[PDB]
RNA sequence: UAAUUGCGAUAACGAACGAGACCUUAACCUACUAAAUAGUGGUGCUAGCAUUUGCUGGUUAUCCACUUCUUAGAGGGACUAUCGGUUUCAAGCCGAUGGAAGUUUGAGGCAAUAACAGGUCUGUGAUGCCCUUAGACGUUCUGGGCCGCACGCGCGCUACACUGACGGAGCCAGCGAGUCUAACCUUGGCCGAGAGGUCUUGGUAAUCUUGUGAAACUCCGUCGUGCUGGGGAUAGAGCAUUGUAAUUAUUGCUCUUCAACGAGGAAUUCCUAGUAAGCGCAAGUCAUCAGCUUGCGUUGAUUACGUCCCUGCCCUUUGUACACACC
């Protein structure tokens, strides 16, 4: 019966890795509002981080805050496995890490980068605007954007 | 927009309202106030604690409450 | 080879979006 | 009510309100009774059942339909549109969650209510379609006690599903309000709606 | 030894539900639990159905062993509500009576859902040029 | 009831029309317990065209 | 030795159509006609006991455009 | 307002050149000595009873 | 006077046993048990985080209880489901085994079943009694 | 729509003629006596036509039939 | 009448094909023959709960009995029966009673006479003619292409959410398939979040996979009118299975990116009962790959039981200069 008052404990909009977490929404769901968490991962930091899930964003601590933002700079540490990781075993790096926030369009650009430096098939399609997988484009993607 | 934390005050509304309607559902406390449904849903184990509200049918998809005794 | 390719203009997606559809593509009767 | 056991449980619940006498989910048949002549013998609540749903069969003969209970029909005409055909078991929650509902809105008898909105809900002169000579007319027909049955359930099982639609409220709620408009002529019920339309169109071309 | 113990089933779609009726103490069980458990849920009384029109009083001496095999949810249901009753009147007709028998025939038929009477709906075969055994494809013409 | 579900038209042409043949096939065993040579016999004072027979020893 | 092949002779050769086949085969290929070729044939089958007879020979007869003519005599069923 | 009852006499034949309506007559339920025919939009039976609205009119064959 | 799990409740008594279960401290609930689906169909996480493994484990004490001898594969069966495709049609997809058969292997260690002939497990006499017992329990709910 | 062809009536129309006083209204019995004095290949035609000499009969005895 | 199906009318009489009959399959059988590859009853041996004898399991066979459910052989079964109402009171149609079944009992196989310059020479070691025959239009080998993308039409998939989504738990089908000079259906144990893996295993099969413990569904919850956790396109990153070979992503798995879509204009398809619709499953294809077909069962209705308004067809009548027949 979590029939909760309290009377400034609770705030909406707290920034978290330069983003805009809205405060009513659900923890696990309020922190998805970053990008490079999803569900998934968003479920599963909060876990590790000793925080209660049936809170509100608006709700936890600022040291809760704290161990949640840590968490999510290395995963790899809070015994979250390489899998749950989207960059793993990096192209020019070789360890495995999981980026966050700005640094998402970041890599990604690199990437098609590389194979636009390297200038091949799948990086040439990116580049073109076209599909890069094997799909049909007689038919489809139309009316573009 | 509505309420998801309980605002004390309108936690006063709550138990000073709620023998008001003789129909208090899942959705009742949702218009008639402005919870957040997820509130309201646990509104009901509340006012079922020593319940201010009597119950008659119970479900996962419904609740149907009447109103004191 | 690639290096004609993806450095080659008039040849993209924009110069083909650019391009007004041929009028006989919505035309049969033989 | 002189309650036996044996050597499987049976609960006193069941024993009582049962063998004393066939209640609907737990609400009485008797001492309701359709308050309209003509659509008796059509909106049927007579024979006495426990549960909206039988496997009966009621498309052989023409008019088999009605021998059926209005209570089941009014359930069946709940699963509709795709996404709900063949859930019969869903409506019959559904269902008897609704006369729960209504029973607590105004005390009374909500097999009843039922009742009082498939009666007064039910055209009794509509609208044909004549050749007219082109740009053709209309003509004000009267309609069948068996269509003052059919298209009363039409229009409300299309009264508390298109309300409940994007909206915060459960079928069995809004086929509660849905029912209880149209159990007294209230207008704020979508069937009423637009039956007092459509005898409006009929005095119109005559 | 070998007990006076009538045999019926009945079915419903695919559904077979095998009975068995002896000479008991009063158990009713469908599977291998009481038939106050059989939570299909809404069906509830579509099974307790059997046990009302006719009085309980009758199934004080009787020993039920019902079983459902195939169909759905659904259909183990009727096929079961069927088979109860399908040995009900089944042991008065060979240990009983044939008089008061005939109360239990006219208890049921006189409100019958399938009751002691199979409703014979099978399926319809689905034929080629469509999904359905009558629903077509959809044809395009120009 | 061995099934096989094939279009008419050799080529595509006209109205998708599928046609299907069976084949049946009936299986039974007898069993029975006998001597020397009322086994070698049956098998010979039994015999018919079209008809599969074979008799089995016992036991794995 | 573990595979005989026998040979019979025939259930009179009204009976089977298979042999009135290659038949009309040799007729033809003996430089004939269509209706006295044909018209043979039947007669043999209908003076064979049979209930009735149909020979139909489709392609070209006459040259040019392909044609076919049936010639058939006697009782035949069809349908069930 | 006058409401008419009247319970089906004979059903004639079929009107309406689509073919959805259909000729009927009734007994007007407190008067006996009555006989009229009009016209109906749903499946009607002999027996049953309708509810007439401007309690006249009496039509013929329809389009 | 004389109460088997074939009388209760399969809502009711794997709620309880559920209970029973963790609070009897030693169940052996492995290291992840926080990071699995229970299968490859379901989208998110089971989400009483807490004790599922408990109930999971609890279902399948009823489950080889009601029964002979089930094996790992069919557990990962009945409880794997339908199962969103993207865009396409849905198909039934199994589910985890390193979850189910680890349930079997520490139901062992407790006592509530064992390693069949035949294949897989069966249910254990000196877990047949612990059912039967906190079955009753349940039975006995009436206060 | 139950129309008994000709194969059938051809030969209610038969068995009338022929065996009258070996018959009677019943359904059954009458059915019985045709694979007596008659051949029928089908059992289900058997039956067709038994119900129809069957059906004549009763209007045989209500006033003679054209013939 | 569904029918040139019949009653009848009759310068026609009496017949043959077609429709009907017939064959298949789905419905009834406490009646016949049987069953360790199908089941149940008792009985040993054996486990739990109460110890009230009992409720519940285990033993592929301990012993014996039986054929209700199961399998398929042999027949029984229905004839629109019984009564009533209508109509030349004839063929019939309607209604109520019984009955497993009373819309050709439901659904199919088959199916005449005549016709088409419909389609197939790319199924054929079916075939005429022309072509072509070693710089081969024969063949085989390597790589590429059939998928190439400003766009117009067709069939389909998933969706817009609360009658929902997600998480637990509940738990029920039928049609089917499966390894000899091999490698198919695969339980079980173990390993791995997964997809998989590895060690054994049953089955040439009512015997083993399999009770195909399918899905929709049911319950208890979480979420709460928010383009929201509805929706899952696009894309990056990693791991796996098939195959000689995966790039122009085969497929699967895990995380991350989270677009359009807020019920669809003029227009249009299909449908009358276990049908529509929703649901998933086997089989075809198959090394691999279904959003496709062919079938199966689960859940299961609103409406109709009518008409010629429309669009097609058929019959009769009438016009004709058409007969290569209103292209
Ligand atoms: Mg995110
Ligand atoms: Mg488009
Ligand atoms: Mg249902
Ligand atoms: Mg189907
Ligand atoms: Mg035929
Ligand atoms: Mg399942
Ligand atoms: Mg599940
Ligand atoms: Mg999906
Ligand atoms: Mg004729
Ligand atoms: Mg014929
Ligand atoms: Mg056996
Ligand atoms: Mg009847
Ligand atoms: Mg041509
Ligand atoms: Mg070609
Ligand atoms: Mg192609
Ligand atoms: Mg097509
Ligand atoms: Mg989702
Ligand atoms: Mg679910
Ligand atoms: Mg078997
Ligand atoms: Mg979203
Ligand atoms: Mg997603
Ligand atoms: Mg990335
Ligand atoms: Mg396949
Ligand atoms: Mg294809
Ligand atoms: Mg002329």
């Amino acid at each position: 019966s979590l029939v909760v008052q309290e009377q400034g404990s609770f705030q909406h909009i707290l920034r978290l890795l330069n983003t805009n977490v809205d405060g009513n929404i659900k923890i696990v769901y309020a922190l998805t509002t970053i990008k490079g968490v999803g569900r998934r991962y968003s479920n599963l930091v909060c876990k590790k981080a000793d925080v209660d899930l049936h809170k509100r964003a608006g709700e936890l601590t600022q040291e809760e805050l704290e161990r949640i933002v840590q968490i999510m700079q290395n995963p790899t540490h809070y015994k979250i496995p390489a899998w749950f990781l989207n960059r793993q075993n990096d192209i020019t790096d070789g360890k495995d890490y999981h980026t966050l926030a700005n640094n998402v369009e970041s890599k990604l650009r690199d990437d098609l980068e590389r194979l636009k430096k390297i200038r091949a098939h799948r990086g040439i399609r990116h580049f073109w605007g076209l599909r890069v997988r094997g799909q049909h484009t007689k038919t489809t993607g139309r009316r573009r954007a | 927009q509505h309420a998801v934390i309980l605002d004390q005050e309108k936690y006063d509304r709550i138990l000073k309202e709620v023998p008001t309607y003789r129909y208090v559902s899942v959705s009742v406390l949702v218009d008639r106030l402005k919870i957040g449904g997820s509130l309201a849903r646990i509104a009901l184990r509340h006012l079922e604690k020593e319940g201010i509200i009597k119950p008659i049918s119970k479900h996962s998809k419904q609740a149907i409450y009447t109103r004191a005794t | 080879g690639n290096e004609g390719a993806i450095r080659d203009k008039t040849a993209g997606r924009r110069n083909n979006r650019s391009k007004d559809v041929t009028d006989s593509a919505t035309t049969k009767k033989s | 009510f002189t309650p036996v056991v044996l050597a499987t449980p049976i609960p006193e619940e069941v024993q009582q309100a049962q063998t004393e006498i066939k209640l609907f989910n737990k609400w009485s048949f008797e001492e309701v009774e359709v308050k309209d002549a003509s659509l008796v013998d059509y909106v049927q609540v007579r024979q006495p059942i426990f549960v909206a749903h039988t496997a009966g069969r009621y498309a052989n003969k023409r008019f088999r339909k009605a021998q059926c209970p209005i209570i089941e029909r009014l359930t069946n005409s709940l699963m509709m549109n795709g996404r709900n055909n063949g859930k019969k078991l869903k409506a019959v929650r559904i269902i008897k969650h609704t006369l729960d509902i209504i029973n607590v809105l105004t005390d009374q008898n909500p097999i009843q209510v039922v009742v009082d909105a498939i009666t007064n809900t039910g055209p009794r002169e509509d609208t044909t379609r004549v050749g007219g000579g082109g740009a053709a007319r209309r003509q004000a027909v009267d309609v069948s006690p068996l269509r003052r049955v059919n298209q009363a359930i039409a229009l409300l099982t299309i009264g508390a599903r298109e309300a409940a639609f994007r909206n915060i409220k459960t079928i069995a709620e809004t086929l509660a309000e849905e029912l209880i408009n149209a159990a007294k002529g209230s207008s704020t019920s979508y069937a009423i709606k637009k039956k007092d339309e459509l005898e409006r169109v009929a005095k119109s071309n005559r | 030894s070998a007990v006076p113990s009538v045999q019926t089933f009945g079915k419903k779609k695919s559904a077979t539900a095998v009975a068995h009726v002896k000479a008991g103490k009063g158990l009713i069980k469908v599977n291998g639990s009481p038939i106050t458990l059989v939570e299909p849920e809404i069906l509830r009384f579509k099974v307790y159905e059997p046990l009302l029109l006719v009085g309980l009083d009758k199934f004080s001496n009787i020993d039920i062993r019902v079983r459902v095999t195939g169909g759905g949810h659904v259909s183990q249901v009727y096929a079961i509500r069927q088979a109860i009753a399908k040995g009900l009147v089944a042991y008065h007709q060979k240990y009983v009576d044939e008089q008061s028998k005939n109360e239990l025939k006219k208890a049921f038929t006189s409100y019958d859902r399938t009751l002691l009477i199979a409703d014979s709906r099978r399926p319809e075969p689905k034929k080629f040029g469509g999904k359905g055994a009558r629903s077509r494809f959809q044809k395009s013409y120009r | 009831v061995l099934k096989i579900s094939t279009r008419k038209t050799p080529n595509g042409e006209g109205s998708k029309t599928w046609e299907t043949y069976e084949m049946r096939i009936h299986k039974r065993y007898i069993d029975l317990e006998a001597p020397v040579q009322i086994v070698k016999r049956i098998t010979q004072i039994t015999i018919e065209p079209g008809v599969d027979v074979e008799v089995v020893v016992a036991s794995n | 030795g573990t595979i005989v092949l026998y040979a019979e002779r025939v259930q009179d050769r009204g009976l089977s159509a298979v042999a009135q086949a290659e038949s009309m085969k040799f007729k033809l290929l003996n430089g004939l006609a269509i209706r006295r070729a044909a018209y043979g044939v039947v007669r043999y089958v209908m003076e064979s006991g049979a209930k009735g007879c149909e020979v139909v020979v489709s392609g070209k007869l006459r040259a040019a455009r392909a044609k076919a003519m049936k010639f058939a005599d006697g009782f035949l069923i069809h349908s069930g | 307002t006058p409401v008419t009852l009247a319970k089906v006499i004979k059903v004639l034949g079929r009107t309406g050149s689509r073919g959805g309506v259909t000729q009927v007559r009734v007994e007007f339920l407190e008067d006996t000595s009555r006989t009229i025919v009009r016209n109906v939009k749903g499946p009607v039976r002999e027996n049953d009873i309708l509810v007439l609205m401007e309690s006249e009119r009496e039509a013929r064959r329809l389009r | 006077p004389g109460v088997s799990v074939r009388d209760v409740a399969a809502q009711d008594f794997i709620n309880a046993y559920a209970s029973f279960l963790q609070r009897q401290g030693k169940l052996e609930v492995p290291g992840y048990v926080d990071i699995v689906k229970t299968s490859s169909g379901n989208e998110m996480p089971p989400q009483d985080a807490e004790g599922w493994f408990y109930k999971r484990a609890a279902s399948v004490a009823r489950h080889i209880y009601m029964r002979k001898q089930v094996g790992v594969g069919k557990l990962n069966k009945l409880y794997g489901g339908a199962k969103s495709r993207g865009v396409r049609p849905y198909k039934h997809i199994d589910a985890s085994g390193s979850i189910n058969r680890k349930v079997l292997q520490a139901l062992e260690k407790i006592g509530i079943v064992e390693i069949s002939p035949k294949g897989g497990r069966r249910i254990s006499e000196n877990g047949q009694r612990d059912l039967d017992r906190i079955a009753a329990q349940t039975l006995e709910e009436d206060e | 729509g139950r129309v008994r062809t000709k194969t059938v009536k051809r030969a209610s129309k038969a068995l009338i003629e022929r065996y009258y006083p070996k018959l009677t209204l019943d359904f059954q019995t009458n059915k019985r006596l045709c694979d007596e004095i008659a051949t029928i290949q089908s059992k289900r035609l058997r039956n067709k036509i038994a119900g129809y000499t069957t059906h004549l009969m009763k209007r045989i005895q209500k006033g003679p039939v054209r013939g």
